This record gives C-alpha cells, structure tokens and sequence, in this order.
C-alpha cells in the first residue's frame, strides 16, 4: 500500500554509507503497481507487503526507524548479513503474523526482548551472529508453533529458561557459543519433536537431566565445551534415535553408562576430556552403528571388551590417556573400517593382535608409552595403507627388516626404545613421502643402506643409539630437506663427509659418540638454520676449522672427547649466538683467546683436559665457570678475588 | 542462515 511503501521509504532514509548500486534504487515509486512488483525484495498479498527480504543487501542502519506500526501484515522478515546495529525493539512483538523473523548476521546489541514472546505464529527465529547478551526471556518458551530457533554465537547468559518445556513444536533449537549457565531444565527431556540440540560452547553446569531419555526423535545431542557434572545418566540410551552424542570437554564423572549399547543408530561418540572412571562396558561393543568412538582423556581403567570385536563399522578408536591396562583383544582390531587407533598413554600389555589391518585400511596406530612386546604382526608388515605409526616406550621386538613391509603413504614413524634387532632394509626407500624416520636406542646392527639418503622428503631422521656401522657417503647431501639428524651413539667410522654442508635446512645435528676420524670438514660454514651440533666423543683430529664460527646461529657446539689440537680460533668472538661450549678432552694448545670477551651469550663453557696456558679472558661464562672446567691444562693461570683452582697470574 | 554445530574429534 502507499502507506506501507512510504514508512519503508522513511526507514531507508535513515541508511548511511549507502552507494547507489544498492537494490534498493529500485524502492521509488510508492504507489502498488510499483511496490508490489518492483521494489527489491518486497513481495505483496492483495497489494500489502507479506515479505520484506533484504538479506545480504550492504544496508547500514538501524531499527530505529523501522516502521513497526505501519506493516500489520508482515509474515517474512529476513535482514540478515547486513550492518544494521541498535538493539531490539519491543515493537517488534506487534507482527501478529510473523512467521519467520532472521535478523541474523548483524551488530545487534543489548536483551532480547520478552515481545518477541507475542508473536504465536513464530515458525522460525534466528538471531545468530549478533552480540545479543542479558538472560533469554522466559516469554520466549509462548512460542508454542515454533520449530526452530536460533541464538547462536552471542552473548547470551543466564539460565535456559524451564519455559522451553511449551516449544511442543521446537524440532531443532541451535543456542551454541554463548555464556548461558546454570542446569539444564528437565523440561527440555520433554520435547516430543525434538531433532536437534546443540547447546555446546556455553557455561552450563549441573547434571544431564534424566528427563533427556524422554527425547525419542533426538538425532543430534551436542553440549561439548560446557561444565556439566555428574555421572551422564543411564536414561541416555533410551534416545535410540541419536546418531551422534557429543559430551566431549566437560565435568563428567562416573561410569560410562552401559544403556548406551542400546543406540543401534549412534554413530559418533566424543566423551574425551572428562574425568570418567571405571572399566568400559562390554555393552559399548553392541553399539553396532558405531563409527568414530572417542573416549580418550579420561580416567578409564580396566581392560578394552572383547565385545568391540563386534564394532564392525568402527573407522577411529580414541582411547589415549586414560589408565586401561592389560592385554588387548583382537576384537579391538577386528573392524575392516578400522583406519585411527590410538592407545598412547596407557598401560597396556602383550602382544598386537593378528586382526590388525586385516581390513588394508589402517592409517595412524598409535601406541606411546604402553608396555606392549612381541613381534609385529605379519598383518602390520603388509598393511600398505599406513601413515602414521607411533611405538615410542614399548617393547616390541624381532628382526627389524623381517618386521616392517613397504608402506608407501608412510609420513611418520617412531620406533624409540624398543627391543627391535638386525638390519635396516634397503624397503624403507619406498616411503617416498616419509618426513619422520625415529629408530632410537633399538639394537639395529650393521650398515645404513645407501638407499636411505634417496629418501628427499625426511625432516627428521634419527638412529641414535644403536650399533650401526660403517661410513657416511658423501650422498648424505641428498637429504636435503633434513632438519633434524642425529646419528649419535652408534659405531660410525670413516670421516665426517664433506656433503653435509649442503643440508642447509639443518637446526640440530648429532653425530657424537661414534667413532669417526679425521678431520672436522673445513666447508661446515653455510648452515644458517643450526643451532646444535654435538660431534663429541669421536677420534676427530687436526685444528678446529674457522668455518665453524660462521654457524651464525649456533647455540651449543660440543667437540669434547676428540684429539683436536693447535689452537682455538679468535675468530670465536663470531658465534654471537653461542650459549654453551665445550672443548674438553682434546689436545688443544695455546691461550684461549681474549676475543672471548666478545661473546657475551656464552654462559657455560668446558676446556678442561687441554694443553692450554695463559689467562682467562673476561666473560660471564668464565668467571661462572666451577674449576673443572679449565683443570687438566698445561699452565693456565687466573685473577684473584675469583676462586677457579688456577694458580694466580704472575 | 542456520547450521548445528559440528563436533570435532580429538
Ligand atoms: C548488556 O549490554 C548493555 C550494553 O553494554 C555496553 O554495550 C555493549 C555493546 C558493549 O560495549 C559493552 O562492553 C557495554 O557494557 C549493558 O549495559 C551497560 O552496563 C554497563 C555496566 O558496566 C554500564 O556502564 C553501561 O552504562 C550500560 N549501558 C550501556 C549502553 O553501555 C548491560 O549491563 C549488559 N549486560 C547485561 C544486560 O547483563
Ligand atoms: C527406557 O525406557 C523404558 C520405558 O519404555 C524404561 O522402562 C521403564 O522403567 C520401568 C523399570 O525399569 C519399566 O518397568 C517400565 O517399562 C518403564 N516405566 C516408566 C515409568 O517409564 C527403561 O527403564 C528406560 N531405560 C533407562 C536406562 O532408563
Ligand atoms: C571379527 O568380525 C567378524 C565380523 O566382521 C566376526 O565374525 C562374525 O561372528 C559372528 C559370531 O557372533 C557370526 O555370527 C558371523 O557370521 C561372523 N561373520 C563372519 C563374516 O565371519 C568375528 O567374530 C570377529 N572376530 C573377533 C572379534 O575376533
Ligand atoms: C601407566 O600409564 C602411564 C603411561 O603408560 C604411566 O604414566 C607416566 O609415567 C611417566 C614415567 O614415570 C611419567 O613421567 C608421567 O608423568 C606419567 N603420567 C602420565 C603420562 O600421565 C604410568 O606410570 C603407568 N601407571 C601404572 C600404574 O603402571
Ligand atoms: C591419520 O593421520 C594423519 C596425520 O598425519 C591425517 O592426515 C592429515 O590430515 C589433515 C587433516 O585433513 C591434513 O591437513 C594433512 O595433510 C594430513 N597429513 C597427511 C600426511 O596425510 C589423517 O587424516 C589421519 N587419518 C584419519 C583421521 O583417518
Ligand atoms: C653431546 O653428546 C654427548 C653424548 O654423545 C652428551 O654426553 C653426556 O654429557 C654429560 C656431561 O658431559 C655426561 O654426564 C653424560 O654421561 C655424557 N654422555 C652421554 C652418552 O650422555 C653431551 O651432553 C652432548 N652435549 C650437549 C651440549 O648436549
Ligand atoms: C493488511 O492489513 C490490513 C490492516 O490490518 C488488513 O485490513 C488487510 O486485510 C491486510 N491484508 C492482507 C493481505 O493481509
Ligand atoms: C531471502 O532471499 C534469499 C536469497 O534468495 C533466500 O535464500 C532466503 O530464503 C529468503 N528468505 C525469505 C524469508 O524469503
Ligand atoms: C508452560 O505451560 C504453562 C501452562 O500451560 C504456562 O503457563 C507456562 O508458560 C509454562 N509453565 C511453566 C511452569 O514454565
Ligand atoms: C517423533 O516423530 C514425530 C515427529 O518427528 C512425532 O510423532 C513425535 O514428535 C515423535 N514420536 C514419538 C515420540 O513417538
Ligand atoms: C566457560 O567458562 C570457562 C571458564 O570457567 C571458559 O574458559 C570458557 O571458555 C567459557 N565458555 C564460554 C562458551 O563462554
Ligand atoms: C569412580 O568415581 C566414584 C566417585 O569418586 C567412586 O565412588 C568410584 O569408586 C570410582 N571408581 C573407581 C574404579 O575408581
Ligand atoms: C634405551 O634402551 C635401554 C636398554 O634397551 C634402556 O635401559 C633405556 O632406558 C633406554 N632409554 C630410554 C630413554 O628409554
């Protein structure tokens, strides 16, 4: 109508930083045959406007002026993602034929109005993505024809009013990420209509009511991210319509109900970070639709079910970090789906079950910290759909080479601290992608293979403490993406190659306590990324290079146990980074340079067992230094009022 | 504009 049309244009008037492409150039001419047809976003019933749907239309303003008494017809209102700012009126309850109302989207401030409450033939209420705050009004819960509402993302506090019990019709009710706080009330258990709960990311407390098993139609129940407590309630495997149930980071404690293998639908299970307690329930393995069971970070003990051998649609196992023990069934394995298992940090015992990667779909096997032995499983060695494979703090044990198949999408494998023997194979080459290749302090014996340098893409690679043997190839160079390499506590002889100094992308090298000769590569001068080099307890001999002190990024540097010897360079004063040097245990001669005085990083430092004379040069490190550290030298003498053992200068 | 929430794994 005319009067509808020119209180729009009166609101409209009041829009800033508005630019003329706008849609709404088209809101003109007030008159019918040009409201009802043309104004952008109007749509009319019997020449009065049922519809206004400005969404996403680049408005500034606010409600203000929004002309409340001047479209009594109004049934669909739509303003979302737009700069309207301003609070919401009361006046907006006088539509007494709204139907749909989505002022989502905004920067609305300030308390939802108890008005709103008003508007009985309300289908649909969305306010999300405003900055909405105060407790939502107990009117809302007259909305009796309502099916969905929506407040998410505000900030929104107090309780969820107990009104929300006369929603008879709510099928989904999305109230995530605000402050919201106190119980739930029961009455929410008492929605016959209910689909969809989310009602995580809030500051809710108090126990999960046991009203909620009333929730016969609830698919989707999710308050992760609350501070709920108590034990979750038996009555919960009455919603034998719940395909996902997320509790995850909360206060719960208790068992977990054994009612929950009665979901035949439930397909996801996140409970992680809670302090649940007690054994599992052999009954979660009668949860036949199950996918993706996460309850790790908890305070679970006993033993895994063999009943989660009838898991058969089971894809992700999360039980890390909690405190089950004992042996592992092979039902915990038996899902063919099975790609994520993840044990780490627990007690475990025994052997891996031969069910594992009977399916040639597990991806990540993760198992830290346990107490698991034996050998691999031969289903394990010939899983080629691995990439993820963490053993670090276990036992296992048998002939490496014997143990490990051929894993193309490897991307990361630790091995630490097992009780694995024999050689490496030559079969590691074809993880073409590896990034990670951890094998510290197993029993490997013999050579690396040459094949192992052709592995471009390793970041990380570490045999340390084992017996390997043999010498580096200059073809170390290929690595050259390598960041970390620690090769240290082995049987390596031959010298140092030259070709490390291309592995500019190095940070921490360790080659020490080996046994190579010869000299310190006098080319080790271009590692700008090097923090950390350790080439201690060696036979390495002649001088220490200058292309050392251009490692401008060295923080520690250990050459102690060697038969290094003539004298230690001035042009130290350059590792303007260097934190901690030891050069003990060596054949080194002459003073220490003064130039020492320049490193004023230097905090720890060791020449003892030298063939060094003369004074100490001034920095902090030497002053600190406790007389161990320059004992076992030719003549080095000290300053007094600075006790270090030293027979005073002359 | 209105989506439920996601869970995510851990
Ligand atoms: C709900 O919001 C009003 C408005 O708060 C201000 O406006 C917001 C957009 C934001 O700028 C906030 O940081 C502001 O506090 C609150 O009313 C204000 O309360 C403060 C108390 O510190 C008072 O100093 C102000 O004068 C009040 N009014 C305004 C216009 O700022 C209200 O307290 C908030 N909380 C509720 C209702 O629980
Ligand atoms: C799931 O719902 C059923 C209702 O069909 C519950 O059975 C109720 O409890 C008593 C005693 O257990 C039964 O004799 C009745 O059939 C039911 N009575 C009422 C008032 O509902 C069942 O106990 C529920 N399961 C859980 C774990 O709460
Ligand atoms: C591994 O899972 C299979 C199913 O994928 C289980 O085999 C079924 O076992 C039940 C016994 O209750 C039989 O009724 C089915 O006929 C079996 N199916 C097949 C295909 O054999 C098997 O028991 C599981 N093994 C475990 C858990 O060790
Ligand atoms: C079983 O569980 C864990 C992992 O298997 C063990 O807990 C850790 O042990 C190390 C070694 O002392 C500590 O540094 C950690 O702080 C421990 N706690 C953690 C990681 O949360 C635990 O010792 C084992 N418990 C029993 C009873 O065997
Ligand atoms: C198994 O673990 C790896 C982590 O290395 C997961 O793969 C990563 O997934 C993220 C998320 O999509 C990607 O951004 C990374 O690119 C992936 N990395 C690699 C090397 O593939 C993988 O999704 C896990 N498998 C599951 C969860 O089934
Ligand atoms: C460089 O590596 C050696 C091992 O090859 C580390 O050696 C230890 O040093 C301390 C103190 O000198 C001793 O108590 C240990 O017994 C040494 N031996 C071993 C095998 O650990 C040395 O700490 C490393 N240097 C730095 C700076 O990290
Ligand atoms: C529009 O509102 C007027 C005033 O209430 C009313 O007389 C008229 O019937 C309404 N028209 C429609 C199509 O709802
Ligand atoms: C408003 O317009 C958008 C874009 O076409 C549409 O998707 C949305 O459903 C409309 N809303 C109403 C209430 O008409
Ligand atoms: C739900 O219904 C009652 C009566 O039907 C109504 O007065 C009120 O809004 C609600 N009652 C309670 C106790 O919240
Ligand atoms: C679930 O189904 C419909 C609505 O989805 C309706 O009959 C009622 O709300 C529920 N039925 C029950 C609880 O038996
Ligand atoms: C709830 O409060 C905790 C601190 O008690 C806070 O860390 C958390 O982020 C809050 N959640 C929300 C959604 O405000
Ligand atoms: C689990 O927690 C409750 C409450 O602390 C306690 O009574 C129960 O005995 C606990 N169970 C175990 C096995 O610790
Ligand atoms: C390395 O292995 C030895 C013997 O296999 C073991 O005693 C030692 O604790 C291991 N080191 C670490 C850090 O686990």
């Amino acid at each position: 109508t005319v009067e509808e049309a020119n209180a729009l244009l009166k609101w409209k008037s009041t829009f800033t930083n508005q630019t003329s492409s706008s849609k709404l150039s088209s809101w003109v001419n007030p008159n019918t045959s040009s409201f009802c047809t043309s104004w952008y976003g109007v749509a009319c019933s019997l020449g009065s406007i049922i519809r206004l749907n400005l969404t996403n239309t680049g408005i500034e303003g606010t409600f203000e002026d929004f002309p409340f008494s001047s479209l009594p017809n109004l049934t669909f209102v739509d303003l979302s993602m737009n700069r309207f700012s301003g609070t919401i009126s009361p006046e907006w309850g006088r539509f007494s034929k709204l139907e749909y109302f989505d002022l989502s989207i905004n920067q609305l401030v300030g308390e939802i109005p108890p008005e709103l409450g008003k508007l009985s033939n309300l289908d649909t209420l969305h306010l999300v993505e405003n900055k909405l705050n105060g407790s939502i009004p107990s009117e809302i819960g007259r909305l009796t024809k309502v099916t969905e509402i929506a407040i998410y993302d505000n900030l929104l506090t107090g309780p969820i009013p107990s009104s929300f019990g006369n929603l008879t019709k709510l099928v989904n009710l999305y109230l995530f990420i605000n402050s919201l706080s106190g119980s739930i009330p029961s009455e929410i258990g008492n929605l016959p209509n209910l689909r969809e709960l989310c009602l995580d990311r809030n500051n809710l407390t108090g126990k999960i009511p046991s009203s909620f098993g009333n929730l016969k139609n609830v698919t989707l129940l999710n308050m992760f991210e609350n501070q709920l407590s108590g034990e979750i309630p038996p009555e919960i495997g009455n919603m034998t319509a719940l395909d996902t149930l997320s509790l995850h980071t909360n206060k719960l404690t208790g068992p977990i109900p054994s009612t929950l293998g009665n979901i035949k639908t439930l397909a996801v299970l996140h409970l992680y970070l809670n302090q649940l307690n007690g054994s599992i329930p052999p009954e979660l393995g009668e949860m036949e639709s199950m996918i993706d069971l996460e309850i790790s970070e908890n305070k679970l003990t006993g033993p895994v079910p063999d009943s989660f051998g009838k898991l058969t649609a089971l894809e992700w196992l999360f039980l890390r970090d909690n405190q089950l023990s004992g042996p592992i069934p092979p039902g915990i394995a038996n899902s063919t789906e099975l790609t994520v298992l993840q044990l780490d940090t627990n007690n475990f015992t025994g052997f891996l079950p031969d069910t594992i990667c009977r399916g040639g779909k597990l991806e990540n096997l993760t198992l830290d910290d346990n107490h698991f032995e034996g050998p691999v499983p031969k289903s394990l060695r010939d899983c080629k759909s691995l990439i993820r494979v963490r053993f670090k703090g276990n036992s296992f044990s048998g002939d490496i080479s014997e143990a490990f198949g051929v894993y193309p999408t490897l991307n990361f494998i630790d091995l630490s601290n097992n009780n694995f023997h024999g050689q490496l194979s030559a079969n590691w080459e074809q993880s073409q992608k590896l990034v990670a290749f951890i094998l510290s302090n197993n029993s490997i014996t013999g050579a690396i293979p040459p094949e192992i340098w052709n592995m471009t893409q390793l970041s990380q690679l570490d045999l340390s403490s084992n017996r390997i043997t043999g010498e580096l190839p200059e073809s170390i160079s290929n690595i050259n993406r390598i960041s970390k390499l620690q090769l240290n506590g082995n049987r390596l002889s031959g010298k140092i190659p030259s070709g490390i100094r291309l592995l500019t992308n190095l940070e921490y090298l360790d080659l020490s306590s080996n046994r190579f000769s010869f000299e310190i590569p006098p080319t080790l001068n271009n590692l700008p990324r090097l923090y950390y080099m350790n080439l201690s307890r060696n036979d390495l001999d002649q001088t220490i290079p200058e292309g050392l002190t251009k490692l401008s990024q060295l923080q520690m540097l250990d050459l102690s146990y060697n038969q290094l010897d003539g004298e230690i360079s001035s042009q130290f004063r350059s590792l303007q980074n260097l934190e901690r040097l030891d050069l003990s245990h060596n054949n080194l001669s002459g003073q220490i340079p003064p130039s020492f005085k320049d490193m004023l990083a230097l905090t720890h430092v060791d020449v003892s067992h030298n063939n060094l004379q003369g004074p100490i040069p001034d920095n902090a490190a030497f002053r600190n230094a406790p007389p161990d550290a320059f004992e076992g030298n030719k003549d080095l003498c000290g300053s007094v009022n600075t006790t270090q053992g030293l027979k005073p200068c002359s | 504009p209105v989506r439920s929430s996601q869970s995510s794994q851990a």
